């Protein structure tokens, strides 16, 4: 009413005056600070006529820049860093891979060798902390080095693990069931039974590791006030006062992650 | 945009600033 | 200078008086918009008189992190998730080079261990990819490979090829027209005429892209995607 | 094959809050102490926890998702680092990355479920593995790569690609460590001041709400 | 075995109001002059049994216990000298005890949000809050009785008031409880700011109140002797107002 019409009226008073005392400060220091803007970064954009070909089902973190002609299958996701520098040539990946944090896959201007092929990414395959993906050809059910530095005509087949750290050279092409290490190609040892399983419940498990970070990243700001006021109101218990009280204070549901997740399943 | 809508936050806000020249006028009248 | 320090602070303690004045303001009004969580980012980040100097036509990504004093000459793209930081020292980039993706150059950002060194970049030099060049001087017309370790003291000299993942060491000093790689980096062979004219092509193609990405990267921001992101349920 | 892509017209392009750098997962909410600088650009996620006098610079991709991520006090990690932890370790021993006191980690350092003791620097482009224990007062030379399960004698500096001995430490080179990690703190706390609590920003997205509709 | 807030409250909120009890019991209910004796050896006992049995302690708040024993025995010198200058250092040591057993609180609660249990989880607590440190040793040696600070001043007029009366064991005998009683207190400092344990356990930080009663309480114990008239006037006012 009339109150609350004097009281938005002095705030905006005390507004103006909170802006007009900013402005002041900000020139007494001599204009010697960079003022933040609000947003120059998207997360994926096209490059010169075309834009990517994401799938609905990908999770692709707001950090990572998936630019120009770049193909995401499906469960197939982006993490937090990653650049996907597709300009001249499709990157096409895979469906339930994943190319994690700080990740580059990028495609040679079609002349760096004279026959360059475009960065092809296989399915069921996953890349691993900021590894260097340069004209790679990955297939189906391989891993990829933490730190990684696949060069151009680098063919690694199915089950073609690749030691972290590595620097496989121009146009190497591994066998199957290899551990190819070192700087140099520098084969080290066989791709044993329990590896690959290893592999593939990596590569299975992050999968449904990356929908919590979909269903967190793209949380609304009206959403967000709400997760921060239940998650400070339920941080610590008192089975004393509740019990008193005869009441139980269970976790909501919003509060709940999925049991795929955790550290083997604790549902209690 | 022109009234706050909450009339609880409302009286908070008045009794404050009741208070605040309460505690003024007790400092200069006395 | 000290007295500019104190201004700095004195500035410092003004402009958070008038926000706080402001969220009182804004809060007390029925509104709650300040609680946002926006990345506080800025590419171009400044520490007292060390802001940075960016020419008109270079090209730096929005995701870059410049921070520091650094000069940028024109014509040379600054790229994607790039750390260029200098705080102890300048950093030197020339004009028509490429900082390529998910690099950085240090300046040894600590005291200890001897004095730090200012980075130099040449004009037309191609930096690799996951490139951590380490107050180290490189002059014009060089390549550096795709995720080389320089560290402090290393000196390449005109037309110096450095391996991909090279571990180039401590006052290492490469001469002209040669590659040096390995684990420690070792001598390979020698540079031919038409890797040189590759190393030529190369910066102009790659600096031609830059400014095709630029043209478009100040565009308007797609409101409609602002629009969207509002009205999420 | 499939070859199918599905777009949606729900995609999010141009995210206008930018990242969000602090990312909870339910409980899992990162807890950062008061005089810990952290970068804008780092991404925190999970449980990872920093310490006070801690210092993370941009570029850190910190993220807690498996197992929770410790920073000891007056610990720097240093721009573009990658940690991660994993559910199980090759060692037996809990799979959780813990980084004690008065350790400088370096530039892409790509850490995931180790065990870092106190004083123990490490070099840049160090791609330590799972159940790698770096045991107290060493140091880990430029481009070092650890195999899983292996340990680094105290006073052992170890270098090349794979974990290679390369010499004893001294007295005088052991106690610069602490030094340097004092440093480091010194800058982050020198780089802390430079941004205030509560940036300005939001003005700016409310200027432009104001410009089109409301 | 009590929570920290209610100890907190104890040992000084029942004290005053017990001790001002007994100073209206002891003033007009005993013209005897019997309660001296009683008064006199439980202070001495009370002295020396706190001195003698806080350096054995290894938890912090069984050696507060037994520094407010000791400090209970130091106010109970005042009863055995029955004078205005004895009821004057008794009434200026309670308030003085009760500054100082504030801060030591606070200083205890600041801690209980990580669990603190013993004495030995405070090392190296001079690097990750330097200034805490600080004020928790310059509480510490208030406590001692050390020149520079508050809780000197109370000693000494207690140990005026005893010479007053010609109690002289009483002075002596506080003069050795309170020379060993500053050794566990420094034995207490060496643990918190010279020997560095191989674990370090970090504490959370303070909020604002326990920080801002902290604070005053340190200002307070510090610059003390700066300017004491106005406790030592108010105390002489409270000590004839008895009769008059
Ligand atoms: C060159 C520059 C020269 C100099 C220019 C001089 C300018 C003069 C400026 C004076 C500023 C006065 C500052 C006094 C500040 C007092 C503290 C602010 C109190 C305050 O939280 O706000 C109201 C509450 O209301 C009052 O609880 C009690 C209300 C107390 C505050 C009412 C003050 C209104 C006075 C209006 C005077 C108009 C003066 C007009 C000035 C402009 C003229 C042009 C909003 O509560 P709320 O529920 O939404 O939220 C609060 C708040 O977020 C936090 O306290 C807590 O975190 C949260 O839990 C919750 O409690
Ligand atoms: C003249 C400036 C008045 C500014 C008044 C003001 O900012 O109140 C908030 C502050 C801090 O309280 P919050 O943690 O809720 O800040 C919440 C959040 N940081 C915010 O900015 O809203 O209150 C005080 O300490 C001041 C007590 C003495 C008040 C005189
Ligand atoms: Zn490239």
């Amino acid at each position: 009413g009339t109150l609350g019409r004097a009281i938005y009226t002095v705030g905006n008073w005390i507004r103006g005056t909170g802006q007009a005392l900013d402005r002041v400060g900000s020139l007494l220091q001599g204009s010697h600070r960079i003022e933040e803007h609000l947003s120059r970064h998207r997360t994926l954009m096209n490059v010169f006529d075309k834009s990517p070909l994401v799938d609905k089902d990908v999770f692709v973190a707001p950090s990572a820049s998936v630019i120009g002609d770049v193909q995401i299958g499906k469960g197939s996701s982006i993490w937090y860093g990653c650049v996907l520098r597709g300009d001249v040539n499709n990157i096409s990946v895979g469906s339930g891979t994943n190319i994690q944090d700080n990740t580059l896959v990028h495609v040679a201007k079609t002349n760096i060798s004279g026959k360059v092929l475009p960065t092809l990414i296989g399915d069921n395959v996953t890349v691993g902390h900021s590894a260097v993906i340069h004209g790679c050809t990955v297939e189906d059910d391989a891993f990829v080095g933490m730190g990684a530095t696949l060069l151009d005509g680098v063919v690694v087949e199915k089950h073609a693990m690749v030691a972290a750290g590595s620097l496989v050279k121009q146009n190497t092409r591994i066998p199957s069931g290899e551990v190819w290490g070192g700087n140099p190609a520098k084969f080290m040892r066989k791709l044993t039974d329990e590896e690959i399983v290893y592999i593939s419940q990596s590569a299975k498990n992050y999968i449904n590791l990356a929908q919590i970070h979909a269903s967190e990243n793209s949380k609304s700001f009206e959403q967000i006030e709400v997760e921060r006021a239940l998650r400070k109101k339920y941080a610590r218990k008192d089975e004393d006062y509740d019990s008193m009280l005869g009441i139980t204070r269970e976790t909501p549901p919003e509060l709940i992650l999925p049991d795929n997740v955790l550290p083997g399943g604790k549902p209690v | 945009p022109k009234v706050s809508e909450d009339k609880n936050r409302n009286y908070a806000v008045v009794a404050g600033v009741v208070a605040i020249v309460g505690s003024i006028g007790w400092y200069l009248k006395a | 200078g000290t007295l500019g320090r104190a201004f700095y602070s004195v500035g410092f303690w003004i402009r958070e008086t008038g926000q706080a004045l402001d969220r009182l303001g804004c809060r007390l009004q029925g509104k709650n918009y300040f609680r946002e969580q926006l990345s506080r980012h800025r590419t171009l980040m400044n520490v007292f008189d060390k802001a940075p100097i960016v020419d008109k036509e270079a090209f730096v990504a929005p995701s870059a992190s410049v921070i520091g004093d650094v000069h940028i000459g024109r014509g040379s793209s600054i790229w994607y998730g790039c750390v260029l930081r200098g705080d102890v020292n300048t950093v030197s980039v020339g004009s028509g080079t490429n900082i390529q993706d998910n690099s950085l150059v240090h300046v040894a950002k600590s005291n200890l261990s001897g004095k730090v060194h200012p980075t130099i970049i040449g004009d037309n030099v191609t930096i690799g990819h996951s490139a951590v060049l380490h107050g180290c001087t490189v002059e014009d017309e060089t390549f550096i490979g795709m995720g080389a370790t320089l560290l402090d003291g290393v000196v390449v000299e005109k037309h110096g090829m450095v391996a991909a993942g090279a571990l180039v060491r401590q006052n290492t000093r490469i001469p002209s027209g040669e590659v040096w790689g390995g684990n420690p980096a070792r001598f390979l062979r020698k540079l031919t005429d038409e890797e040189i004219a590759f190393i030529s092509q190369s910066a102009t193609n790659y600096s031609n892209l830059a400014q095709a990405h630029a043209a478009e990267n100040a565009k308007p921001l797609n409101v409609i995607e602002f629009e969207k992101v509002l009205r999420k349920k | 094959p499939k070859s199918q892509v599905t777009p949606s017209p729900d995609r999010v392009k141009w995210d206008y809050r930018g990242q969000r750098q602090i990312i909870p997962l339910g409980q899992w909410l990162p807890k950062v102490a008061v005089d810990a600088y952290v970068a804008p650009n780092v991404v925190l996620a999970g449980q990872v926890t920093v310490w006070d006098g801690s210092s993370v610079w941009n570029g850190a991709v910190l993220r807690g998702d498996l197992n929770k991520i410790t920073v000891g006090f007056c610990s720097n990690v240093q721009e573009r680092c990658v940690v991660h932890a994993a559910w199980s370790s090759p060692t037996g021993l809990p799979a959780q990355t813990l980084i004690d006191r008065y350790v400088t980690v370096g530039a892409y350092s790509l850490l995931r479920s180790c065990t870092i003791e106190p004083e123990c620097i490490i070099g840049q482009h160090s791609i330590l593995m799972e159940g790698s224990l770096v045991e107290t007062r060493s140091i880990l030379e430029a481009g070092s790569v650890l195999p899983p399960g292996r340990r680094i004698p105290s006073g052992e500096l170890w270098g090349g690609n794979p974990a290679r001995f390369i010499r004893t430490l001294t007295n005088e080179e052991t106690l610069e460590i602490p030094k340097l990690a004092v440093a480091i703190n010194h800058l982050s706390g020198d780089y802390f001041s430079e941004f205030l609590p509560y940036s300005t920003i939001y003005l700016e997205v409310e200027k432009f709400k104001k410009s089109l509709g409301i | 075995g009590s929570p920290t807030p209610v100890t907190a409250f104890l040992s000084i909120a029942p004290k005053i109001s017990i001790f001002a009890n007994i100073l209206r019991v002891f003033i007009y209910g005993s013209y005897g002059a019997t309660l001296q004796q009683i008064f006199f050896f439980c202070s001495i006992a009370s002295m020396i049994l706190g001195a003698l049995a806080a350096m054995a302690q290894t938890k912090v708040k069984r050696l507060l216990a037994y520094s407010s024993i000791g400090h209970v025995g130091y106010i109970c010198i005042g009863f055995s000298c029955g004078t205005i200058e004895g009821i004057q250092s008794l009434l200026i040591g309670i308030f003085i005890y009760a500054l100082m057993t504030m801060d030591a609180f606070a200083i205890v609660l600041a801690l209980r949000q990580t669990r603190v249990k013993y004495i030995a989880d405070l090392g190296a607590l001079a690097k990750t809050n330097p200034i805490l440190a600080i004020t928790f040793s310059i509480t510490m040696f208030s406590y001692a009785g050390i020149p520079p600070l508050a809780g000197f001043c109370s000693k000494f007029y207690l140990f005026f008031a005893a010479l007053g009366c010609g109690a002289y064991f009483l002075a002596l005998v506080g003069v050795v409880t309170s020379v060993i009683g500053c050794f566990y207190y420094i034995r207490l400092v060496k643990r918190m700011f010279f020997d560095t344990p191989r674990t370090w356990i970090l504490y959370e930080p303070m909020d604002r109140n326990k920080s801002l009663l902290l604070a005053m309480t340190s200002f307070f114990i510090t610059l003390f002797l700066l300017y004491p008239s106005p406790l030592f006037s108010v105390t002489h006012q409270m000590a004839l107002s008895l009769y008059l």
